This record gives structure tokens, sequence and C-alpha cells, in this order.
């Protein structure tokens, strides 16, 4: 304890003193750049994008999100993105298929790991798919944490 | 006096501290998440070769 | 210096430009390339340029 | 059974345009049903 | 054993502070890397130097 | 007498729109004869804070 | 929140006591410090958690989802 | 960093439970209480500087 | 020439190589051999992090005002000689117009999504014998129109009309050639929340106009010369199934539609009542 | 689970119920235990019920 | 599962402890803190009177 440190009682620390709930947030919506199509919230698969992450997209589904309530490590994605480009031969030139991908998909914040919780998508102000979510982690005090 | 006299560098970390009555000034307690993080070369000698071909 | 330094040297006729390792196109990473500052202003340095010798 | 919306238990079971605005409702956010997938804790 | 001197003691009113050090832990082995100026890029988050 | 004043309410709205959201105090012209922190976002750790 | 199980420095269980030492204060119209002593932990370390935790599961607990 | 002390070297010994982790005193010449302060580390590459570093 | 590269391992080489990217170590590896291929990669997404030209085209854009290191006669002075090349390039004009129909989309309080869509529309042709002038209303107009019905946000002739009077004709014309020059370069069910909305009426009466409205499209009775008029006097036949009182002669002016045409509907229905109504 | 109250919170305060443990020793370990996944020999089962009725 | 309670303080049945040898001070394991008396500014043990004065 000296300089001001402190010892402090781990029995104490299972019972439950000084535990800490944790709210993160992530906000992505799609993106006009038209000839109006925009972009697209699906579930890339392989053969579909180019330089995508190893983030393992298997947590998704079909509508390109997660499912609130699923636990997520540091590098799941949690959204999915497509570039809806057109002009760029968008599937018949300049990459192979790998559709039409450039992936832009969102990967959760690389260390912590929390629960999905309370997803939801509505249009923004002038009407478009836009989506956020929110995970939540337990902070248990450790040996660094200040008081 | 951004790029050059001074600059990001590598190899480095960065944590908080605190006291330990149970080290010697010479040394320093560093978590094992930040030495597998960081690394050192070594060259492969007729000395080293058993402990490094163990180590890899 | 003569060799070095030359008060008609001092004035410039004839510009070198810089290669794009000075001044890269950012490449914006949502879709674009946002590209960068100092070649506007060499856009700009040619434009001017191109007006003056025709309106000459 | 694939999205809220609201204080009703509206289960739209959505496609495309059934009324987000639910019938029983007036909400039109679309909240996204909580998975049936099998969940693991560990209450150490 | 007793100890000799007796010591102060008793319940007092703490508050937990944000600054968590799961937050402040970082380092960095020959990663990521600057475009204008070449070198290791900045951000904690980033991967930084 | 009311095409022109529809173009009007952007200004205001815009106007009123982008300087509480940004804190500069001026119209969009790159703040003139301003002030930077009067806008500052809502500290909410803490119902005291 | 709930009262806490279990006391973080003793370990007693608590909780159970919570509704207890409402209605102690509710129709009984007793003391408070008394109230505690006849609901019986004697010890102060328990005695803490059930003068001071304050209950907003309630407050929660008033809205109406789904 | 302010004198010629705040740049000492140490030998490492790994311990779990992530911090840093040092004597106490050694504590005044990096001018470092442990109110949530933070150091940095700097690991050397090769014999030379490895050497020199641990003889000055 | 080309001066392509292409990534291969120099010990595998079994494919074009199944290879991966290590971000943060900013390395590319061979994932079926395991030997580095290059390094030190360079950022992807902390440069987006950091902080539209192809509308506004080759040519590079200058918002420029006054700054604050100098003194406000040099500033004047500045906005005096910053007016020197406005006449070398078209893009004056292009901006010109920009400008334009900046202030015509945002009077409209139209979303940015329309905005880009008619600077698009406008940018596209901009510059043709088939234009001929048509006093910038014409194709300001069409442009507009074409972008924000390709937005998929229908908008009445009548009301753009009385945002801008291109007398009808003129601007028939020029969405035929926008139409045909879109073509060689390659909604009424949406007209329906707006009116209910300048009327005030909640969601039950929109979602039996949209039944009204797709089952009358799907039997007969076009009946009417742009049957917009007939989709209207669904929501009236709505109103009347309904009883709030919404009175036709009210509506007519509020909709600026023929209280005539209002009771021809009401008739041609008056005859039809049988399938239009779900519960 | 629906509730207000968090889940963690009910994994948590689930956890610290104590239990009646007077024929403990008669099984053993999960640890030591020739089964996996919680045979009856080694560990027991626990479910929970509720509805705002 | 079988825990004990080293690991974690669910495990625990103990909950609380207490500890005290020659409630006399005759040991002189300690010496008190005072300012006029050390008989008078502390209370008597509980456990005093097990043992003579
Ligand atoms: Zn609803
Ligand atoms: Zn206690
Ligand atoms: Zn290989
Ligand atoms: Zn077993």
């Amino acid at each position: 304890n000296q300089e001001d440190s402190m010892i402090m009682n781990q029995s104490s620390i299972d019972r439950g003193l000084f535990r800490s709930l944790f709210f993160r947030s992530y906000m992505d919506q799609e993106k006009k750049y038209g000839m109006s199509i925009t972009e697209t919230f699906e579930k890339p698969q392989r053969t579909n994008t180019l330089r995508m992450k190893h983030g393992t997209y298997d947590k998704l589904d079909d509508d390109g999100l997660i499912a609130p309530g699923v636990r997520v490590s540091g590098e799941d994605v949690i959204i999915g993105k497509t570039t809806p480009i057109s002009p760029d031969e968008e599937e018949l030139g300049q990459r192979t298929a790998y559709h039409s991908k450039r992936d832009a998909s969102t990967p959760l914040r690389s260390t912590e790991n929390g629960i999905v919780d309370q997803v939801l998508v509505t249009t923004n102000q002038d009407g478009l798919k836009f989506v956020k979510v929110r995970v939540r982690t337990t902070k248990i005090p450790q040996i660094g944490d200040k008081f | 006096r951004g790029n050059l006299m001074g600059k990001r560098v590598d190899f480095s970390a960065r944590t908080v501290i605190s006291g330990d009555p149970n080290l010697e000034l010479d040394q320093v307690g560093v978590p094992k998440s930040i030495a597998k993080t960081l690394t050192y070369p070594e060259v492969v000698t007729p000395y080293n070769i058993d402990r490094l071909t163990q180590l890899v | 210096n003569e060799v070095f330094s030359r008060p008609e040297w001092m004035i410039l006729t004839c510009l070198p430009v810089p290669p794009p390792p000075v001044r890269p196109s950012i490449s914006f990473n949502e879709s674009q390339r946002g590209e960068d500052d100092l070649t506007f202003k060499l856009a700009d340095i040619l434009k001017a340029n191109i007006s003056l010798e025709t309106l000459e | 059974l694939k999205y809220i919306c609201a204080e009703c238990s509206s289960k739209l079971s959505l496609s495309r345009t059934d009324a987000v605005r639910c019938k029983d409702c007036g909400h039109r956010i679309l909240l996204k049903a909580r998975t049936k997938r099998l969940v693991q804790f560990e209450a150490r | 054993k007793k100890l000799m001197a007796q010591i102060f003691f008793g319940p007092t009113y703490y508050q937990r502070l944000r600054h968590m050090v799961d937050d402040k832990i970082h380092a960095r082995a020959r990663g990521p890397m600057q475009v204008l100026t070449r070198q290791p890029v900045e951000g904690r988050s980033r991967d930084g130097g | 007498f009311n095409m022109k004043l529809a173009i009007n309410a952007k200004t205001i709205t815009s106007g009123l729109k982008y300087a509480l959201a940004t804190g500069n105090w001026g119209e969009q012209k790159k703040a003139m004869s301003s002030r930077a922190g009067v806008s500052q976002v809502l500290n909410r750790y803490t119902y005291s804070s | 929140m709930i009262v806490p199980v279990r006391c973080f420095s003793c370990g007693k269980v608590v909780g159970d006591k919570w509704e207890s030492y409402l209605n102690l204060l509710q129709e009984d119209e007793l003391d408070e410090g008394t109230a505690l002593s006849r609901l019986g932990l004697k010890r102060y370390c328990c005695r803490r958690m059930i003068l001071t935790h304050v209950d907003l599961i309630e407050k929660f607990l008033r809205y109406n989802p789904l | 960093s302010l004198h010629k002390m705040s740049m000492m070297a140490h030998r490492v010994k790994v311990i779990p439970y992530s911090t840093f982790r040092l004597n106490l005193s050694v504590t005044s010449p990096y001018n470092a209480d442990f109110d949530g302060d933070e150091m940095n580390l700097h690991v050397p590459q090769s014999e030379e500087t490895r050497a020199e570093l641990s003889q000055l | 020439p080309n001066l392509n590269i292409v990534l291969t391992c120099p010990e595998c080489k079994v494919y074009p190589p199944k290879i991966v990217e290590r971000f943060s170590e900013g390395d590319v590896v061979c994932a079926l051999c395991g030997l580095v291929l290059s390094d030190k990669l360079v950022d992807t997404r902390s440069e987006w992090r950091t902080f539209n030209p192809l509308l506004d085209g080759n040519n590079l854009s200058t918002r420029i005002g006054k700054g604050e290191t100098t003194d406000m006669r040099f500033t004047k002075e500045l906005n005096k000689a910053q007016g020197k090349n406005v006449m070398d390039k078209k893009d004056n004009e292009v901006q010109a117009a920009f400008a334009k129909i900046t202030m015509l989309c945002d009077a409209a309080e139209l979303p940015k999504i329309v905005k880009d869509c008619a600077k698009e529309a406008y940018k596209l042709c901009h510059d043709e014998k088939t234009l001929k002038g048509k006093s910038m209303e014409s194709i300001m107009a069409a442009s507009i129109l074409i972008g924000c019905r390709r937005a998929e946000v229908a908008r009445t002739f009548k009301e753009i009309q009385s945002l801008i009077h291109v007398k009808t004709k003129e601007f028939g014309k020029t969405l035929n050639i926008m139409k045909n020059i879109l073509r060689g370069k390659s909604q009424n069910l949406t007209y329906i929340p707006r009116f209910c909305s300048h009327l005030g009426l909640p969601m039950q009466v929109t979602t039996s106009a949209e039944y009204t409205a797709k089952k009358c499209k799907e039997i007969k009775e076009i009946a009417g010369k742009s049957p917009i008029t007939i989709a209207v006097v669904s929501i009236y036949l709505n109103i009347l199934l309904f009883q709030i009182p919404i009175t036709a002669a009210k509506v007519g002016q509020t909709l600026q539609v023929t209280e005539g045409t209002i009771k021809s509907g009401y008739k041609i229905l008056y005859e039809h009542r049988d399938k239009l109504v779900d519960p | 689970n629906t509730t207000v109250l968090a889940d963690e919170f009910i994994a948590h305060r689930l956890g610290l119920i104590p239990l009646q443990s007077m024929d403990i020793e008669q099984l053993e370990y999960s640890r030591d235990c020739f089964c996996e996944d919680h045979c009856d020999k080694c560990s027991v089962v626990l479910t929970l019920q509720a509805f705002g009725e | 599962k079988k825990g004990i309670a080293k690991e974690h303080a669910k495990w625990g049945p103990a909950a609380a402890i207490e500890f005290e040898y020659d409630p006399w001070n005759k040991l002189k394991h300690t010496d008190y803190w005072y300012e006029q008396d050390s008989a008078k500014e502390w209370p008597q043990s509980k456990n005093c009177e097990y043992e003579d004065p």
C-alpha cells in the first residue's frame, strides 16, 4: 500500500463488492453513392468479397446482423457491409467473383468480449437502413483499478 | 521535432505500476501478456541449439 | 558560391515537382480517394500557368 | 418471429413491408427479437 | 498472534473510478505502419506504438 | 414570395443546427469573431456529475 | 437492485431478511436500529448492508417492457 | 523525463496479473507514486545494445 | 506492360495463393506455407477514421471565404481578388446550376440523397445540343424530378410546377430527352402518405388506401386521365367508410383537385363497393 | 430471460445461494470424475421457472 | 459442483469466525495506546472473567 496503493480482500470481490456493468454501442448505416442504389446489410460469404478479415462471420444471420444474447469474442464481426458500385464493373472486371463485396464490415474492438444485447434498426433522418447494436460486459475489479 | 528529433518507435509497452517489496532493484515485473507480445531475436549457435529448438 | 548559389538561380523559372510519395493520395478508405492538399495546389499552379500563356 | 417494434409483442416475422408500423401498435422503430439459441454462463 | 500496536478500523465510503487498467495496457512489436511518414501509427485502439 | 422563403428556412435552421452541433458561434463561414467551447456534449457518467 | 446476497465482509446470508426488515418498519412502527437488532444481525459488517442498501429495482420495474 | 535518471535499465522477472511491478526504493528517481501513473518499456534488439544498456 | 503485381509464394505455388493478412502485424503470409511475403503494410481504416468530387467533376472545388490571422480590409481584398478565374472553366456553370438546385432541393426540404441524385442527373448530360437551353428551368426541374423519383421519392407535377413553373410542356419534352439519354447510358402507391400527412389521419386509413389502390389497380377502371385522382378518391371512400368530417368541399382545395372528379370517383366506387374492404 | 434484472446478475446471485450439503462426501469432483459433462455421480442439476402472473 | 472456499467465496461455509487468547494481556503480546489510562480507556473483554485478574 506504500504510495497510495491498496490491499483489497479477494473474498469481497468474489461476493460482489464493486462489481460493474459496461455498455458499449456501435453505429453504422448504409450509404448511398448513387444512381440511387445503396449498400447492403447482408452476410458476406467467401466468394463474394475482397480482402475481408478473419472475423469468422458465423455469428451473423441471413439479414446481415447478429442476434441479441449471444456472446462475442474480440475479433468477431457484428455488421456486414458491401459496396454498391457500379461503376466499378462491379462483378465483371478488375476482380473475380468474389462478386461485388469490397467488404466494409465492422469488427468488434480488439480486446473486450461481451454479450450482444438489444440490437435495433430504424431508418435515419432521410430514410436508409440504420443500425445500432449494444454489447454488455462485466468488469470485476483487478489489480490495477483505481479507487 | 516530431519525426526526426523524436518519433514513434517499436518494441514497447505501457501499463500502470504498483509497488513490490519482493523485487530487488535491478528487477522489474512484467505481465505474461506483454512478454508474449514483445520479442527479441537470437542467433543460433552450437551453445543454444537445443534450448532454441525446444523453445520453437 | 558560384558552383552552388547564384542570384540568377535565386529566381524561379523552371519548377520541380515532388513525386506522390511526398504528397500521397490518402485513399479515403470508405469508397473514395479524397486526394490531397499539395496536389490540389499544383493543379492550381498549372491551371494558372496555361491561362497566362494562352492569354499571352 | 423476427422483430418486436414495441411494447406490443408483435412477432412481425418480417420479410419486407408487412406494416412495420405494427397493427396493434403505432411504433416504427422495429426492435429485433432476442434469439432462441442456447447461451452459456459462468457463475464464478 | 496479536499485533502489538492497536489500529484504526471502521467503515468508510468509496467510489470506483473509470480509469481501469484493461484500457491502458498496450504493447506493440512490428505492427501497422503510417503512410505519409512511414512510421508506427498512433492509437492504443489502433495498435500503435 | 413563396419559393425563396423555404430556402430561407433551410438557412436559419441549418445555421442554428450547425452552431449548436459544433460549438463555434457564428454562421457557416469558418467561424469569424467566435468562441469554441460553447456547446459541449453533456457529461453523463454520474447523476452528480 | 436487489439486496445483496451474502455480506461482502462476513458472508452471512442476507436477502431473506429484506422484506422482513421492511414490514418491521411498516406496521410495527419500530425504531430501525432495534429493528435490525431484533432481526438478529449483531456484528456490524453485516449490519451496514441492510441499513444502507437502496432499492432501485422497483423504480426500474415501473416501466412497461413488452 | 527530466534528468539522467528515469531512463534506467532493469532485468525482467515475468509475473502474472497484468501490471508492471518494481521495487519501492527506485520510486523517487522515477518520481512516480502509484496514484495511477504509467511507465514505458523499451526492448533492445541486438547484442551491442543489450551490452551497453546493461553496462551503463 | 501493365506493371501489375500478383503475390505468389515462391515455395508453394499451388494456386493463386491462399494467403491471409495479419493486420496487427502489417504482414502477409502464405497460410499454407507460413513464410512471410511482404511486410510493413499500410493502413486501411484509420485513414478514414481520421476525418463530392465526383459530382463536382474533374475540376477541384474551392470554398474560399475569409480567415482569422489577417485584417478585415485584407479579407475584403481577398474577396475582390479571388474572382479572376470564374470564366475559363465550364465548372462555373456547373456549380452555378449546383447552387441553383441546392436552393431548390433544400427549399423543397428534400433529402441529401435526392440532392446528390439531381446533381448526378445534371452532371451526366450537362452539355448537349439536345439540351439546347430551355431557360435552365426545364433541365433543372427534369433532373430534380428524375433524381428524386429514382431515389423513390415520388413528387407530384403540380408541386413541381408550383415550385417552378415550366409551363408543363418543355418540362415534359425535357423529361423525355433525359429518359432517352439515361436509357442510352444504361410508384403511384407512394403518393398516398404525403396526402394523408397533409390531412392528418392515423395508419389504418393509410393501409386501407394501399389495399384499395392495389385492388382497383388490379381489376379495371383506369378511369380518369392520370388516376392519381382515383387514388385520392380511394382515401375519400376510406374516410366515408369511417366517420370523420373531411368533406370533399374542403378536400378539393386541400389537394388542389376538382370536386366533380371526387364525386365521379365516389359514383364509380358506389357501384363497385364489393371487394374493397378487408375486415 | 426477459426481466429488468441483468443476466449475469442472475448468474452471480444464483451462485451465492447456500445448498444442503450433509452428504457432500458421497459424490466426487467434476475434476477427478471418470465421466464428462456433469454425470449424476459428480454433479446435480437445478431448474427455475418464473412467470409474471 | 463440488468446489472449495479457497478459489471462490461461493463455496464457503464459514461466514464468520472469532478468536481470542489472554484477554487480560498477561502475555504482553500488545500494549495499549492510551492517553490517561489503559485500564479506563479500554473496554473489558467479555472473556475476562473466565480467568483471574
Ligand atoms: Zn408495436
Ligand atoms: Zn457481514
Ligand atoms: Zn507458401
Ligand atoms: Zn461426473
